[PDB]
C-alpha cells in the first residue's frame, strides 16, 4: 500500500488546478495597491473593478467543476450567488497571504481601512485573513476550498440537495487526503481547513451589512456585481 | 440574465 490519490482522482485535481491557476496578469493587483491613488473613491473602485473581474473568473470555474452540469439550471444559479461572497473573501485571503514586496500589507490595509467600511468587519476580515495564513495553505488546498464553498449542499436553498452533496463529497475526500500525504505530521490539519470554512460563512452577514452601509452612501456597482449580489 | 449568459455560453 501507500498514501496517493487514485488516478481518477488526480484526474479530477488536474482539471480543478488548470481551471483555478487560469488567471489573466497576477501582478496587476499587486500594482494597484502599490501604485494608485489613495483615496476612498480609488480604493472603492479596485473592489467593485477586482470583485467583478472575480465574478467572471468564479462562474468559469464553477462550470467546469466535476459533474456541475448534471445539475438543474435553478441550482446552478443558486449555487453561485449562494457561494460568490465566501469565494471572494478566500481568494482575497489568498492574495493577502502570498509573497508580496515590503509594504504591500500596510498599504492593503490602508486602503481597506478607507473604501468606507466599518471598524466592526475590518477586524473580523484581518483574523480570518491570518488564520488563513497560518495554515500554510497549497494551491490545492485554495482550489479544493473554493471547490468545496462552490459546491455546499447545506448554505442556501437548494431544491436536489443530495445532487449537490453528491459532487461535493469526491472533493471533501480528494482534500481529506492531501492533508494525509502533504501534511502527514499534522492529523489535524483536514479538520482546521473545515474549520475555516465555518468562519467563512460568517462573512455573509458581515457583506450584507457592508453592501447596505455602501448603498446608502451612494456607492455604484457594475451590472455583474448587481445581479450575483442581489443588488434591488 | 447576466449569470444565466456566463454559465450557459461556449
Ligand atoms: O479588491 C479586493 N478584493 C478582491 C476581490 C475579488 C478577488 C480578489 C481580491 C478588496 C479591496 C482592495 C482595495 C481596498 C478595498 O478592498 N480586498 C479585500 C476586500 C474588501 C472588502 C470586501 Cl467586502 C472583500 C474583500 N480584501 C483584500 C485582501 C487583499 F489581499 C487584496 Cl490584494 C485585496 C482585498
Amino acid at each position: 500500500s501507500h498514501m496517493e490519490l487514485t488516478p481518477d482522482q488526480q484526474t479530477l485535481l488536474h482539471f480543478i488546478m488548470d481551471s483555478y491557476n487560469k488567471q489573466r496578469m497576477p501582478q496587476e493587483i499587486t500594482n494597484k495597491i502599490l501604485k494608485e491613488a489613495f483615496s476612498a473613491e480609488e480604493n472603492f473602485l479596485i473592489l467593485t473593478e477586482m470583485a467583478t473581474n472575480h465574478v467572471q473568473v468564479l462562474v468559469e470555474f464553477t462550470k467546469k467543476l466535476p459533474g456541475f452540469q448534471t445539475l438543474d439550471h435553478e441550482d446552478q444559479i443558486a449555487l453561485l450567488k449562494g457561494s460568490a461572497v465566501e469565494a471572494m473573501f478566500l481568494r482575497s485571503a489568498e492574495i493577502f497571504n502570498k509573497k508580496l514586496p515590503s509594504g504591500h500589507s500596510d498599504l492593503l490595509e490602508a486602503r481597506i481601512r478607507n473604501s468606507g467600511i466599518s471598524d466592526e468587519y475590518i477586524t473580523p476580515m484581518f483574523s480570518f485573513y491570518k488564520s488563513i495564513g497560518e495554515l500554510k495553505m497549497t494551491q490545492e488546498e485554495y482550489a479544493l476550498l473554493t471547490a468545496i464553498v462552490i459546491l455546499s449542499p447545506d448554505r442556501q436553498y437548494i431544491k436536489d440537495r443530495e445532487a449537490v452533496e453528491k459532487l461535493q463529497e469526491p472533493l471533501l475526500d480528494v482534500l481529506q487526503k492531501l492533508c494525509k500525504i502533504h501534511q502527514p505530521e499534522n492529523p489535524q490539519h483536514f479538520a482546521c481547513l473545515l474549520g475555516r470554512l465555518t468562519e467563512l460563512r460568517t462573512f455573509n452577514h458581515h457583506h450584507a451589512e457592508m453592501l447596505m452601509s455602501w448603498r446608502v452612501n451612494d456607492h455604484k456597482f457594475t451590472p455583474l456585481l448587481c445581479e450575483i449580489w442581489d443588488v434591488q | 440574465q447576466l449569470l444565466r449568459y456566463l454559465l450557459d455560453k461556449d
